[PDB]
Formats: C-alpha cells, structure tokens, sequence
C-alpha cells in the first residue's frame, strides 16, 4: 500500500511544479514589457517638463 | 486719479518699445538667471532639446539544473 501510493505521489508532484516554472518565467516578460510601454512615456514626460 | 491713472499706462507703453531687451538689468540679471538655471538644471537632468530616447533592456535567462528522481 504504502510503495503503490509512491508512484501517485511523484506524478502529481511533477506537473505542478513543471508548470510553476512555466508560469514564473512568464510573469518574467510582462513585468518587463509593461516597464517597456511606461518608460517610453516617462523619458518623453522629461521634455513636457523641461522646456516649460 | 484718472488723470493720474493713465500716466502710469503710458509708462508700460514706452517699457513695451524694447530693443535691447533688459536696459536696467546689465550683467547683473544676465548672469543671475544664467547661473541659475545652470544650477537648477544640474539638478534637473541632463537632456537635450529634440533628442528623443530610445533604448533596449535584457531580461535573465532561465537557466535550468538537474535533479535525479525515478
């Protein structure tokens, strides 16, 4: 009983955590694509500040 | 004090015929507000006029390991 539940353990334990590093690798590229579209407007913020 | 009104009108009327600019100021004004700006703007930023920005950044790369199990 005890060895029959060690083979379900391991393959329930596998696909999640094989999608974890799906989906903490994904978070990765937005937070640096949202980052992309707000300095393009922050640096371009600069010149509607400076010359007035 | 009508009378006395409009001879302060025609005062701003002969400040406005500018040719010079500053007539009073001199030097002095010129380089107050020259400095000034400077040290103001050396705690502003260093930009240019037109010079629009545009750049590139590098996400981490995903490295992976190995762990033997079944």
């Amino acid at each position: 009983i005890d060895l029959e539940k060690s083979q379900q353990a391991l393959v329930q334990k596998r696909h999640y955590l094989f999608d974890v590093q799906r989906n903490n690798i994904a978070m990765a590229l937005e937070v640096t694509y949202r980052e992309r579209l707000h300095r393009v407007y922050k640096e371009i913020k600069n010149r509607l500040d400076y010359h007035i | 004090v009508q009378k006395l009104f409009v001879d302060k009108i025609r005062e701003y009327r002969t400040k406005r015929q500018t040719s010079g600019g500053p007539v009073d100021a001199g030097p002095e004004y010129q380089q107050d507000l020259d400095r000034e700006l400077f040290k103001l703007k050396q705690m502003y930023g260093k930009a240019d006029m037109n010079t629009f920005p545009n750049f590139t950044f590098e996400d981490p790369k995903f490295e992976a390991v190995e762990k033997p199990q079944s």
